[PDB]
RNA sequence: UUAUUGGAGGUAGAGCACUGUUUGGACGAGGGGCCCCGGGUUACCGAAUUCAGACAAACUCCGAAUGCCAAUUAAUUUAACUUGGGAGUCAGAACAUGGGUGAUAAGGUCCGUGUUCGAAAGGGAAACAGCCCAGACCACCAGCUAAGGUCCCAAAAUAUAUGUUAAGUGGAAAAGGAUGUGGCGUUGCCCAGACAACUAGGAUGUUGGCUUAGAAGCAGCCAUCAUUUAAAGAGUGCGUAAUAGCUCACUAGUCGAGUGACACUGCGCCGAAAAUGUACCGGGGCUAAACAUAUUACCGAAGCUGUGGAUUGUCCUUUG
RNA sequence: CUGGGGCGGUCGCCUCCUAAAAGGUAACGGAGGCGCUCAAAGGUUCCCUCAGAAUGGUUGGAAAUCAUUCAUAGAGUGUAA
RNA sequence: UUGGCACCUCGAUGUCGGCUCAUCGCAUCCUGGGGCUGUAGUCGGUCCCAAGGGUUGGGCUGUUCGCCCAUUAAAGCGGUA
RNA sequence: CUGGUGACUAUAGCAAGGAGGUCACACCUGUUCCCAUGCCGAACACAGAAGUUAAGCUCCUUAGCGUCGAUGGUAGUCGAACUUACGUUCCGCUAGAGUAGAACGUUGCCAGG
């Protein structure tokens, strides 16, 4: 239930789209005891973690040196290309 | 013959077909659907032929739901005529689809039955389409 | 060479070039029209009185100012210049 | 300071360029100007960044 | 002109709150076919309601980018306005892009915007008003560049590096079709023997039941099970009027290494038939002299620069 | 005027869409109105709030008038938008 | 082909059919070579290769067409103002 | 604290639950008078105070609805390069929807407690 995953800059159009070839998702996290931090995970290590926790399922989130437990709020697809555009991932209170 | 039963306007702009398909780009009423992978206009008659081969092959046991309404009417000048003096009289209704559209889901059926319907329905179509499943 | 029907149509008013007259922290001279439309789009503000045919002008020497008037109204004021 | 040169000509462009195009002090093709940096400077050389080499 | 700030406005997109359009679910206000003033329940459920999903130039709960109007506003630039003398023009064109019309026809037609032509020579696009680069004061057998190019025609790389293509693709076209070939993933089986081949079995109830004149595994429907297994379907096909027969699925051996499916992609293939002569690279020719990605050179204009000269402004300023 | 002319249609004015979020902008583009009306349907002062639906009630019916509740405007605004 | 458009030609680009003379394309009418066939043979059907040569005389109609008579291996379809 | 009267885009509303009454505000009691009903003292008006917190009203709690609302991403788009591709690429701007969250108001003046 754990997946490691990058802190990120401002970013142009350009670089967001070099992120998706190169197979890392752009995410943010939001939600109690944790400030919105901009983030970048990879697709397939995602989905295999996904599938392990389910839909619903709290994921370890290796926010920089910090850990925070995450769950998928919501995504944004491209039907077309069968590919995960967007995470967004809450912060849950324990 | 899918076609609205009124419309305030018969005569119509004709609808810009560049871009992307702004909804149902995802399959929610069926397991599996059709999606649209280039730009057409679908009229009527071609909605009718591919659900006819779809429903046929499914022999239905499966349930069929057409996802694309032919809502735009659009006009032809009688035969023969010169430029101006007016827009012409009806011909037909069309449905315009940007790729990314689902055209028709289907339920009920085994995955192998329902790939094969949709390849049915996709040679009557304009567009190029894809075999597609609920994603979650 | 076809027979050809014709339109029923053809027809159009002229426009009435209608819409803002003067800008916002614009000066303007009494008597200054500020905005033409049908109805009250913008309502009178203050030293602002509206016309018969609902005309927004400036009863006083002053700068334009747009404003809001509630959620989903606007109205446009004239203050005099220290 | 800056220095602006006019690398590529402005027929054939749009006359708003036209106008930056004079009005950063630029004259005939490969003219050059040099001028104090400011936002509203930039802002001239940002509108015909296409037409002009900037130097500082 | 730009920067900064304030404002008007409803387009693109989006959305369905309104007006219409529309798909699939439920669900019923109220009685009829139905079962009692004495009750019920297998249409319509049309009212309505609800959940999910779509559509709109003349729909909008929303709503940009731009453009527009301003500012005792700053930077840069050089116009601007008024009055008076003299005009010409009122057939426009292409290209790009936002739209109407036409057929998401036209080198079509009609409006918005920009550019060029018109009224513009020079270089490129073989030739080629309108495309691309660029605005010719005059002279030079000087130099640097633009677009576009550098094997020969024909000036400059037979340049460098790493790959792709085999189609002269490059150097015209589609749905659709294909063990062409390159790349990046996902996944099944496998030296406790994979895939293919070869050898052997491939059975019994049972010719499963219904149908049909006939249906025995193989015209059409229902079910699709037990038994001996080292394995067998109430049969993937060929075949018989029905049979039969052949064969397969599956299984056990021989040799031993890989073998199969799927998704996303690069570049190619077929689909591809017209009339004087090759004739859809300008030619020769090219397997790079094609294509992709980088790097360094050079060529290339009437652009820019150098030198001399002309004319007219401006500024120094008798001078020049 | 006219995608040659004729024939057909049209000619002024108003409103909308085309119109590209200022304004303006064409085609024999898409839609409709006008050549009035009102002596109050004008002015002012004061007062007042709809349409629709549900339920109850006689003549009375889906729908007349009455009553309560809900109803934010789906009403009305002489006459197109 | 019937049209759409109105771009060269209105100080002239002669217009249907026939006659004379042809010439080119191939989507092939005949003849030559093939595949498949619901191909027994003889005949056919359909598709592929192939443009070398060949592809008749009459009745009616200005006719092009078209119908008809009689043939032929066949009586091809188009471009060339 | 309460009341009168102002400001503000509902973060201010709606709904539901609860609490409160020397004064104040109502409900309320009458219609003699001012005044009133297209009928009605319902309302309006006036004269009052027996009764009552029931309701309105005020206060408290709440996030069901309405309202507000990011960050990130996306659509779209100015400009540019490339192309003619129902396009691509780069840069700036940047939604709508949705999500986290906000929110059961915040305040000016005057008179009382
Ligand atoms: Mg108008
Ligand atoms: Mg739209
Ligand atoms: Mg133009
Ligand atoms: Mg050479
Ligand atoms: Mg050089
Ligand atoms: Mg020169
Ligand atoms: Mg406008
Ligand atoms: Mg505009
Ligand atoms: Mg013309
Ligand atoms: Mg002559
Ligand atoms: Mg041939």
């Amino acid at each position: 239930s754990l997946k490691s995953i990058i802190r990120q800059g401002k970013q142009t159009r350009s670089d967001l789209k070099q992120l998706r070839k190169s197979g890392k998702v752009p995410a943010v996290v939001y939600g109690y005891g944790t400030k919105n931090v901009s983030v970048k995970v990879d697709e397939v290590e995602f989905i295999k973690v996904i599938r392990e926790v389910g839909r619903n399922g709290v994921i370890e989130l290796g926010v920089g040196s910090k850990t925070i437990k995450v769950m998928v709020a919501d995504y944004q697809f491209d039907p077309l290309k069968n590919q995960i555009t967007h995470i967004d991932f809450l912060a849950i209170n324990m | 013959m899918l076609l609205p039963k009124r419309v305030k306007y018969r005569r119509q702009h004709r609808p810009k077909t560049t871009g992307r398909s702004k909804g149902g780009n995802y399959v929610t009423f069926g397991e599996f659907g059709l999606q649209a992978t280039t730009t057409s206009w679908i009229t009527s008659r071609q909605i009718e032929s591919a659900r006819i081969a779809m429903t046929r092959y499914m022999k239905r046991g499966g349930k069929v739901w057409i996802k694309i309404f032919p809502h735009t009417p659009y006009t032809k000048k009688p035969l023969e005529v010169r430029m101006g003096a007016g827009k012409g009289a009806v011909e037909g209704w069309i449905a315009v689809v940007k790729p990314g559209r689902i055209l028709f889901e289907v339920a009920g059926v085994s995955e192998e039955v329902a790939r094969e319907a949709l390849r049915l329905a996709s040679h009557k179509l304009p567009v190029k389409t894809k075999f597609v499943k609920r994603e979650e | 060479k076809k027979g050809v029907s014709s339109t029923k149509n053809g027809r159009d008013s002229e426009s009435k070039r209608l819409g803002a007259k003067r800008a916002d922290g614009q000066f303007v001279t009494g008597g200054s029209i500020l905005y033409r439309q049908r109805g009250t789009k913008i309502y009178p503000g203050e030293n602002v009185g509206r016309g018969g045919d609902d005309t927004l002008f400036a009863k006083i020497d002053g700068v334009v100012k747009f404003e809001r008037k509630g959620r989903d109204k606007k109205q446009v004021s004239v203050y005099a210049v220290a | 300071k800056l220095q602006i040169t006019l690398t590529r000509s402005v027929i054939g462009r749009p006359e708003t360029q036209r106008k930056t195009v004079e009005a950063l002090g630029l004259k005939k093709t490969n003219s050059s100007v040099v001028v104090e940096d400011n936002p509203a400077i930039r802002g001239q050389i940002n509108k015909v960044k296409h037409l002009v080499t900037v130097e500082e």
